[PDB]
């Protein structure tokens, strides 16, 4: 199970990844915020799309499983998308251990 | 090799009369020792102290001893196979 | 101790020690004693010991400053935190006793841990309590019945921090080099006594290879290295 | 400050009997006892310490190590059991490693610097054991190899165990069964047979094949005058010898105090360079080999020199008791010229003028063209320019580690700042990084084997059933049963007395079973009890 292997198309999810960063407020379109976090582990380093309900309550450390998920794409950056079928379910939490070095969002 | 076993069929204490060799008694009482059965380690250590068995003896005494305990051992061996 | 009940309850221990109960032949046993890990353990809530527990069984040497520094601004950014960390390293000293096969792995090793604690007193009577909490169990050190594990991160923290952060080397010598005269005259040869005690434990288990450079180190003060000749010849 | 090893064999072979009537493991504590009694006369005794190795299994093998006092040791002695195999191999290289566990921390082996005679560790190891061939679980060996399994750390810089300052003296005990008094045990003691004699011969000792009581106070008294500080070195007769045992021959060399103090090393059997990653192995016996010719005994004064004193052989006195100390042999060690395998000579055997010693006389190495020079200079002075080319050319054909014993001879000749002063010490620093990772590796081991030395544990009671781990304990050795305190340690068959007196005991109204050492001992027992008012043939048959 590595972060490496979210490719479109999938089915039958069952990733576990960790939110140990925070989302930015930052605007998009006009009179919506979807925010955008970035988390890094051993294996590489993936961007999950968050939106203002979940981004407002979030605190870091959790653990959430897709499934039926589909790979997005915004301005060049890979980024997880759920709908259209996709639903959210937390594990767990504080029972991992991270690696931030292979991180592909620097310069 | 054969003294490590375990499952003999022969009274092994019994036949520790007729070993003569000393270093054949010696790996006998280190057995023993190592297993932990005291009381048959001490009729080996009895067994290596008897004076006839001193291995720097003369020559002749080691043989004839050698030789007596060779006769006792093939008369019980008739006696137990015949 | 500035309510006059315990003032007064001190006075009749030293008056007559058995008036209050006729076993109790005086301080002497008390002070001999030692401390359970339940008093210390217990002020904790479950919480913040499993991570604790989390932090010194899984993760390794590096990514401490993370785990530390959501706890401090999540709970520890209160006025009362200060004496709250000293509660904090009083519970690792006395109740934390991790085995010595864990010690020769690469876990983190608890230098660090200690080094977080003693860096974040902001304020000097912070950093007073601090030390006093981490000199206490050194005023009556046992070896028979006490771990080598509560002088075992000094002494890390000592070697491993004389290149990068002397001034808290430093600052924790000068403070155990002070504390023995001023804490109590009348039992000071009994905190001179732990002092030896546990640099015999250091000698004995043998943590690091020589001390003799640490105790002459050149970029110490003079004054400190003089008292420390002068009081201990038997490592010289 | 030497060091006495007792590698006494305690193989179960060691239980064969004797005229005695004690075992042949009884005349080994015996023969060790009387080796002390005899030790004792000397005044010198007073400064050695002993150790004991059995032939156990490594974890319980040394129970007489470093750190230990002269009472535990003899109690260690007392209680010792034959019941082994006869591991002759493993238990000397366990002796061995023992002796020279200090070695590299204190760093008196100056690897890849030469040796110093006078840094020296003086050791014997005296194994007392019997004739029979050795043993093993596997089978009889009838062969002594000393197995390298577990080297401890920079073993291999000397590619031998036994070192250059340790001896092996074997006592092989053969004291037949029955008597058999014989008029040919008034002659000398015999060299034994057994495997362990090629063992002893190479390491400069010998070995003992006693067949009597009084043979072996003749052995014992023979080993006792053998213990002398010194180290070991190999002769060889160098071109045309002049082949009988003199011409190479293992011997020692007295190292007298006044501690041990010296200037020349004897030089390496290799050339340094800095350029190789790690030392060539050096043989643990320096092979020096000696000219037959006769050369001059030349000699300056405020010359730093050592006259050492081999140990007496018959032949070599011989052939020296014809008068001629006016000459001198001169010695070169192999292999120790940059270019030439044969190397320049370093220094001479030049017998006393009474004859009654043979010294060993060790100078720079190469000594018969710097001396010359040396002298002149102290004659005729500011040395000249051409003088100074000449000893610049020397240096060129000298080894760097003998610069430094160099410096500090000129530095009380009364040339202090000479062109010594450059400094160098001509190694890799992959080596000396070596030596330190060595050092911190030897405290290491050497603190871990001074802490396993007690091994308080005693044999496992299991007995591995066998489905033909559910085990039977076996008699519970030094339980103490408390029988007051549990109910279960009561013998059925004196159920009711021990009733009887535990009852008694409860109410208001393992003793006397005092080790026999704190038996009679009265000085303790008075030193407790309150004082009195104060004051206004057999040898031994107590309160003095």
């Amino acid at each position: 199970t590595f972060v490496k292997d979210i490719k479109p198309g999938l089915k039958n999810l069952n990733l576990i990844f960790i939110v140990l960063e925070t989302g930015r407020v930052t605007k998009t379109k006009d009179g919506h915020e979807v925010r955008t976090c970035k988390v890094a582990d051993k294996t590489g380093s993936i961007n999950i799309s968050v939106w203002d309900d979940v981004g407002n309550l979030i605190q870091p450390g959790d653990i959430i499983r897709l499934t039926k998920g589909y790979a997005s794409v915004f301005k060049g950056c890979l980024t997880l998308y759920t709908g259209r079928g996709g639903d959210l379910q937390k594990i767990g939490e504080f029972c991992m251990v991270y690696s931030e070095v292979p991180n592909f969002s620097e310069p | 090799k054969s003294l490590q076993e375990q499952n003999s069929h022969d009274a092994m204490d019994s036949y520790y009369d007729y070993i003569w060799d000393v270093t054949i008694l010696e790996y006998l009482t280190y057995l023993h020792h190592k297993r932990g059965e005291t009381d048959k380690r001490q009729i080996a250590i009895k067994a290596i102290g008897q004076t006839e068995l001193n291995a720097s003896n003369p020559e002749e005494v080691l043989q004839l001893a050698a030789q007596r305990r060779k006769k006792k051992f093939l008369q019980a061996m008739a006696k137990l196979y015949f | 101790a500035r309510i006059p009940e315990f003032e007064l309850l001190w006075k009749d221990i030293i008056h007559n020690p058995q008036a209050l109960s006729p076993q109790f032949t005086g301080i002497l046993q008390l002070l001999q004693s030692r401390t359970s890990r339940k008093f210390l353990a217990c002020r904790l809530t479950p919480d913040m010991e499993t991570k604790l527990l989390f932090m010194t069984s899984r993760v390794r040497f590096g990514q401490q400053k993370r785990y530390q520094d959501w706890f401090q601004r999540q709970y520890l950014s209160t006025p009362d935190s200060q004496s709250l960390r000293c509660d904090l390293i009083r519970y690792i000293c006395g109740v934390v006793h991790p085995s010595n096969e864990v010690l020769s792995s690469d876990i983190l090793p608890r230098w660090a841990i200690i080094g977080w604690l003693l860096t974040t007193c902001t304020s000097n009577v912070a950093a007073s309590n601090a030390k006093l909490a981490l000199f206490y169990d050194w005023l009556f050190f046992s070896p028979d019945k006490d771990s080598i594990m509560n002088i075992e991160p000094a002494i890390l923290v000592m070697h491993h921090s004389m290149k990068p952060h002397p001034a808290i080397t430093a600052t924790l010598l000068d403070f155990m080099c002070r504390i023995i005269p001023n804490f109590y005259p009348p039992l000071e040869g009994h905190v001179r006594q732990g002092v030896f005690s546990s640099l015999n434990h250091i000698v004995e288990k043998r943590v690091l290879a020589h001390l003799a450079p640490l105790f002459d180190n050149p970029k110490l003060d003079k004054e400190l290295r003089a008292m420390l000749r002068e009081k201990f010849p038997e490592f010289c | 400050m030497p060091i006495l090893l007792f590698l006494i064999d305690t193989s179960a072979s060691m239980n064969q009997r004797s005229h005695l009537g004690t075992t042949y493991l009884d005349t080994a504590k015996g023969a060790v006892e009387t080796f002390m009694k005899l030790r004792a006369r000397d005044p010198a005794s007073r400064g050695d310490r002993y150790m004991l190795v059995t032939f156990e299994e490594p974890p319980y093998a040394i129970k007489a190590g470093w750190k230990e006092n002269h009472a535990t040791f003899m109690n260690e002695l007392k209680n010792l059991q034959a019941e082994g195999l006869t591991t002759l191999g493993q238990s000397l290289r366990t002796a061995f490693d023992l002796l020279n566990l200090n070695r590299l921390v204190t760093g008196i082996d100056n690897y890849g610097q030469g040796r110093n005679p006078f840094f020296l560790e003086p050791a014997i190891i005296i194994t007392i054991t019997d004739g029979s061939k050795l043993t093993t679980t596997s089978g009889v060996q009838d062969e002594l190899h000393l197995p390298l399994n577990s080297p401890l750390p920079g073993s291999e810089l000397t590619k031998e165990p036994f070192r250059w300052d340790q001896r092996l003296f074997a006592l092989v005990l053969r004291l037949p069964g029955t008597m058999s008094v014989e008029s040919e045990q008034l002659t000398g003691v015999p060299l034994d047979d057994s495997a362990i004699t090629p063992m002893c011969e190479v390491t400069g000792g010998r070995s003992y094949s006693v067949c009597s009581p009084r043979m072996l106070n003749q052995c014992l008294e023979s080993l006792v005058q053998k213990v002398q500080s010194g180290v070991v070195i190999n002769f060889e007769k160098a071109g045309p010898d002049p082949s009988q045992p003199w011409h190479s021959c293992h011997k020692l060399i007295y190292v007298r105090p006044n501690v041990p103090i010296g200037h020349w090393p004897v030089p390496e059997s290799f050339w340094p360079d800095q350029n190789s990653p790690t030392l060539p192995p050096r043989t643990s016996h320096p092979v020096v080999k000696f000219s037959c010719t006769d050369c001059e005994p030349m000699v300056i004064d405020k010359l730093p020199f050592d006259k050492y004193e081999l140990e007496p052989s018959p032949l070599t006195q011989f052939i020296l008791e014809r008068k001629s100390p006016q000459t001198c042999w001169q010695v070169y060690v192999s292999n120790s010229a940059k270019y030439s395998e044969l190397g320049h000579p370093f220094g001479y055997l030049k017998a006393s003028t009474a004859l009654n010693c043979v010294n060993l006389f060790v100078m720079p190495y190469n000594y018969p063209v710097l001396l010359p020079l040396l002298d002149d200079l102290f004659k005729v002075h500011k040395p000249t320019l051409k003088w100074r080319q000449s000893f610049e050319s020397y240096l060129k054909t000298m080894p760097p580690y003998y610069l430094g014993p160099l410096k500090k001879a000129v530095r009380m000749m009364g040339a202090p700042n000479l062109i010594a002063d450059s400094m160098e010490y001509g190694l890799s620093y992959s080596v000396i990084s070596y030596l330190k990772k060595l050092s911190q590796q030897a405290k290491i081991e050497s603190d871990r084997v001074i802490g396993s030395v007690g091994k308080k544990v005693v044999q496992e009671t299991g007995i591995k059933v066998r489905s033909r781990g559910f085990q039977v304990a076996l008699l519970n050795k030094d339980l103490k049963p408390q029988t007051f305190r549990n109910a279960y340690d009561i013998p059925r068959r004196n159920l009711l007395d021990h009733l009887t007196r535990m009852r008694s005991n409860l109410l208001k109204s393992q003793v006397h079973s005092v080790p026999i050492a704190q038996m009679g001992n009265y000085q303790e027992y008075l030193k407790q009890v309150p004082s009195p008012l104060r004051e206004l043939g057999m040898m031994i048959d107590e309160a003095d």
